[PDB]
């Protein structure tokens, strides 16, 4: 149960291949490829939106 | 490099171990085999041979072909005892040296049956019944030939089969004993009796010779190699 | 209905009035040695009427001072008619057993035992050095005794009941097959129990198995009037008896 | 993993699960939803980590000793004869269970020491041990250079320091059906000699030695023997160990409460 | 009455009060000396965590 | 191992009325409690037991 | 079966080993208001489990001339927990309420109650002139008793028991909703009654709405030796409690 | 003959392999993973079940 | 058995065929035919005498 991933390769110019050898899950090598990402809980926690062309003050 | 992590283990010489190793001699050409007679591929293929037991191994009959006779002969009684030793295959001495009890000493635990052969060396004339028992443990032994009879016997009557088979079942609460005699492991004890008496004519001998073999039967296991305590050595022999 | 009870085993029935359920060895009910189990290769006897039947062993008067008692299995058999002869002709055997204590009080009375099947109950000795002697672990048909201070002895067993001579809580004998018999509800308490061994039979002379233990966790009391004679009567019967290894008798 | 709470609510009936009579010798199979108004809660927990393997499972030392380099004949080499009751800990443990089955991962530390007749120049070579296990009737070693220590079949292991603990798998080598931890009975049919558990134990014993002969400076080496039992089976469940242990060979012991006591039935105060 | 088949049972009787305390104990059971020594308390003290309900049956 | 943040509560039992009994029947009477864990228990992170000591090897 | 009985209402339970049926108001079981029926128009708040559930109040001691006791509800119940907190932070509140009355004798002992509730039991001053004052009236969890003669007082409740405080003829309180303890053959009594009143609510401290009257008609009795200290508690749980018109809390 | 098992994971939010090289089973690693659960034997003896909600004794 | 709704007791009835003895003691009895007797609720009893003769017919 190989699983082949990608390299961090760089942008204006391959894969890897790991196989976990431990019972537990925390023996794991690290997430250092999730990249996930939302600002806009501490961005814009506003409940009324607020579009950026707009008079923010009604 | 394959990232790797060596594990308690690395490096040590066991024994027993199993592993490929490089050939010192790449390419060598071995020699042909050839196809002999008798090849042997399990240890209980000889112990399933017959080998004469020494039950006479009194004192300085030890060093005397006379180790391997058991005395019998024409008597004025009733039911006297002819040998009895005990089933300790592994340990005592009536046994241990035997095909059957060497390889036992190679090993550390046993199971199985055993089959004793006794083969009458009187003449043609003499005639007689034994009664041979084995008596398993937790009682005493046999005293008596009312005592041994209670218990596995074979009624052998001498005629033209010079031979007769007291084959000892496996009654054990265990599954394996030791070779190395334990009270837990006790095996019980084989006797021999009279049932009647060597009857011989005038002009024929009354003392007579009787033999007996041992072997493993069927069932039969040996199980935990071991050194045997045998064979010594004080330095490199030269 | 549903408390009363009868169970017939050989010529024997024994009926209860007000028992409990039934406790089952550790839900498994006894049975004979299957071919597959089998080491030992001659033929077995299985006596079955004459064997597997009930036996009642020697009374014993609980009074309010009494720490417990205990009975050591096959021992305790060892002279009860045709099991006890077939004990002796045999190197081994195998049997599991239906116990029945038995100990009716009054309504006025109260009190409360702990009824326990301890398999294995290997036990000490009071001086620390040395090994208890035969008879200080059975007196065979007779109940041997707890105390409730340290037992001193030479050879004797540490009996103090808080330990249960085992070197254990005794509070904790509960996860072992039990019954209580609180004289409030009870009157009997009936135990069935499998063979246990590491081995699918033993010699049962050098071996126990298994040790019964009766225990007043509350003592007996009563007032001044009541009957003060209250005896527990313990009744068993060997169930699926095998004996293999047949000789001449007796021990050695 | 554990069962959910299932949320209950209000009860008016003629069925009472909170009244018994453990007099049947039987635990209650209760749960709060049966005298409390339950809201439902889905457990996630597992009992992974109480699995009788995960529970014996992790190596214990069973036992130690120590031999010299040098210095002649009792010191030379030393020897155990293999059980498990001479350590308190792992000893409790297997002892919770009345019978058991299972394999052993062994595994060996032996660290090495100076000892003060020093020498000048002392500068000595790496040692090499040799441990030798020798099943019960196998000629046993009587000095450090006996014949038998050439192995032929018993097995053994030769280890050189600074290079990881030695470790072997062993199968379940017992001759019965499973290793019994208790014993109520005799060796003999007759009641005398010896009673309890030792009358079981025969294992066979351990050998060990220095393999490079003695320098001039004075060394000793300790042994640790560690035990992991493994492919775990287990029978018929029994009260943990309450007294100390005082013997190995029994299961003597010295009277001992109950437990600890505290001023009255009414004191919230933990000990 | 810790040395004593005493320390395991409860007393209880009759009284010319109402209300009374008849005992009283934390559910402390991994370190308390009325539970950590039941076959629950003797497996928790073998564990550094635990969890769950805990039943207690009196008779 | 009792930590004053994991508190666990306090269990605690008194008369709802009286042990009433008639005359020549004991007024004393005793009463076993009994504990083990219900089936949401759980114990994690394996430890050896403080119950267990020894000076050296048993012999 | 069918004597025994468990009930469970919030975080309590009550069993019960030897009652009866179990009294159920006029037919009616308690239930929430109706929108229909409803005339406060600002949201109800109706915690659950907080308020109704078990509050054991003081117990009481029945003697062999014990002419009877009583207590009135809501008021018995203004100090009890979240239910008492919730009667002052709301002007108007109703609810239903479980009345389990227990007393275990033993069968040597004889007596019997009448348990009833009394819905409005408006009594009478002990002098004519005079209205009875809040104290005489309801003591809170504290019983107050009804007396074997006249009752004589400038302000006290007119308690003689034959008129059950209301001049009537005390053995015709059976109209209403009730029970007996005859300890011969019960042990308590479980009367669940509904919210009865001539509004859907009410303010719960200007008005009592129920009167739990509890009177020996054999009284206790038992020979010499046996216990002579039998109480009488009992446990109320309220049923169905919704509040409306929060606002600061007390009376006045 | 390589095997894939699953990982302790954890409960509110993967596999392994192995390969076994000893030719004796007693070399083989542990049985980590095995929850088989039974208390009846022992929290349950009873000939006669026993019913929760019912009357104990009859 | 007609003792008082509050006596108990348990008694063991039996039957002992011929041959050896009669039984003199508790012991000797019950390795024989026999029932535990319960007192309680049912008054009686029953023990019940099986046929076992080597006959077929015994004479009165
Ligand atoms: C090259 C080194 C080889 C080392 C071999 C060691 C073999 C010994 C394994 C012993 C496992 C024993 C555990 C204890 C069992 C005892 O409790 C019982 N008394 C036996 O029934
Ligand atoms: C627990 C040790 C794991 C052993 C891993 C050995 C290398 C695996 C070979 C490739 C097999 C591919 C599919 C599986 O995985
Ligand atoms: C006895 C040593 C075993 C050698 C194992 C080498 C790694 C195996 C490669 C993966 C092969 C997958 C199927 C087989 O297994």
């Amino acid at each position: 149960g190989a699983q082949v991933s990608t390299q961090k390769t760089g942008a204006h110019e391959i894969h890897y291949t790991n196989i976990n050898y431990y019972k537990d899950a925390a023996s794991n090598s690290a997430n250092r490829q999730d990249f996930t990402q939302d600002p806009g809980k501490f961005t814009e926690p506003v409940k009324d939106i607020m579009v950026k062309s707009m008079p923010a003050l009604n | 490099g394959l990232p790797t992590l060596s594990t308690p283990g690395s490096n040590q010489f066991l024994t027993s171990d199993d592993f490929q190793s490089p050939s010192a001699m790449p390419q060598f050409d071995v020699t042909p085999e050839m196809d002999i007679p008798g090849q042997v591929n399990n240890l209980m293929e000889i112990a399933e041979v017959d080998s004469v037991v020494p039950v006479n191994n009194t004192e300085g009959k030890v060093m005397s072909i006379e180790a391997y006779q058991i005395p019998v002969q024409s008597n004025p009684t009733n039911g006297s005892q002819v040998f009895g030793f005990p089933l300790t295959p592994g340990a005592n001495s009536v046994l241990n040296r035997t095909l059957l009890g060497e390889i036992l000493n190679y090993y550390a635990h046993w199971s199985g049956s055993i089959k004793l052969t006794f083969m009458f060396c009187g003449s043609a004339m003499a005639t007689g019944k034994f009664l041979l028992a084995y008596s398993p443990p937790g009682a005493g032994a046999p005293t008596t030939r009312k005592e041994a009879m209670l218990g596995t016997h074979v009624i052998w009557d001498v005629g033209l089969q010079s031979s007769c088979v007291l084959c000892i079942p496996w009654i054990s609460q265990t599954h394996y004993r030791y070779v190395v005699m334990d009270e837990y492991t006790a095996g019980g004890y084989i006797t021999c009796w009279y049932q009647t008496n060597i009857v011989v004519p005038a002009d024929a001998q009354s003392d007579c010779k009787i033999l007996c073999f041992v072997s493993a039967c069927n069932d039969f296991s040996v199980r935990m190699l071991k050194d045997t305590p045998f064979i010594k050595q004080d330095n490199f022999f030269q | 209905s549903d408390r009363v009870r009868s169970i017939t085993l050989g010529n024997s029935t024994i009926t209860t009035q007000e028992c409990a359920n039934v406790v089952v060895g550790y839900g498994v009910w006894p049975t004979y040695l299957k071919d597959e189990e089998a080491t030992a290769e001659d033929q077995p006897t299985q006596p079955d009427v004459a064997t597997c039947r009930f036996y009642t062993l020697e009374s014993v008067m609980w009074q309010q001072s009494s720490p417990g008692w205990w009975w050591k299995f096959p021992d305790a058999l060892s002279n009860m008619g045709l099991f006890g002869q077939n004990m002796q002709y045999h190197y081994l055997g195998r049997a599991g057993y239906t116990i029945h204590v038995q100990c009716n009080a009054s309504k006025f009375h109260q009190g409360c035992l702990l009824v326990v099947c301890v398999p294995e109950a290997e036990m000490g000795c009071a001086t620390l050095a040395n090994k208890p002697d035969p008879k200080s672990l059975s007196k065979g048909e007779i109940a041997n005794m707890f105390e409730s201070q340290n037992s001193t002895g030479e050879t004797a067993v540490q009996a103090n009941v808080i330990n249960a001579g085992m070197g254990v809580g005794v509070g904790n004998l509960t996860i072992f097959p039990h019954q209580w018999i609180n004289l409030r509800t009870n009157n009997s308490a009936t135990i069935v129990m499998p063979y246990i061994n590491s081995v699918p039979m033993d010699n049962m002379f050098r071996h126990n198995n298994f040790t019964l233990m009766v225990i007043p966790f509350a003592p007996l009391s009563y007032s001044t009037g009541a009957t003060t004679y209250v005896p527990i009567t313990v009744t068993v019967a060997p169930m699926c008896a095998e004996y293999n290894g047949l000789r001449l008798a007796g021990k050695q | 993993r554990v069962a959910d709470t299932i949320g209950s609510g209000p009860v008016n009936s003629e069925s009472i699960p909170a009244l018994t009579a453990a007099e049947t010798g039987h635990t209650s199979q209760v749960v709060p939803s049966d005298t409390m108004q339950t809201r439902h809660v889905k457990n996630y927990h597992s009992r992974s980590e109480s699995t009788v393997e995960n529970f014996l499972c992790r190596s214990a030392c069973v036992f130690y000793t120590t031999y010299e380099n040098h210095d002649s004949d009792g010191d030379n080499f030393a020897y155990w004869v293999i059980n498990t009751r001479q350590v308190a800990q792992l000893r409790r443990k297997l002892e919770m269970f009345t019978y058991a089955r299972f394999d052993l991962e062994l595994t060996f530390v032996i660290t090495s020491t100076q000892e003060q007749p020093t020498v000048r120049g002392q500068d000595a070579p790496v040692l090499t041990h040799q441990i030798m296990y020798v099943p019960p009737g196998g000629p046993v070693p009587t000095k450090v250079n006996s014949y038998s220590w050439q192995t032929s079949t018993n097995p053994s292991v030769f280890w050189t320091e600074g290079s990881a603990p030695p470790r072997m798998s062993v199968p379940f080598i017992g001759i019965g059906n499973a290793y019994s931890m208790f014993y109520d009975g005799w060796a003999r049919f007759d009641k005398q000699g010896t009673y309890g558990i030792s009358t079981l134990n025969n294992m066979g014993t351990l050998y060990m030695r220095h393999v490079n002969d003695g320098g001039p400076g004075p060394i000793v080496s300790t042994v640790r023997i560690y035990f992991k039992p493994k492919h775990v089976k287990t029978w018929v469940p029994r009260p943990p160990r309450l007294c100390q242990y005082q013997k190995a060979g029994n299961v003597n012991f010295e009277p001992t409460g109950v437990t600890e006591g505290r001023t009255d039935i009414t004191t919230m105060k933990t000990t």
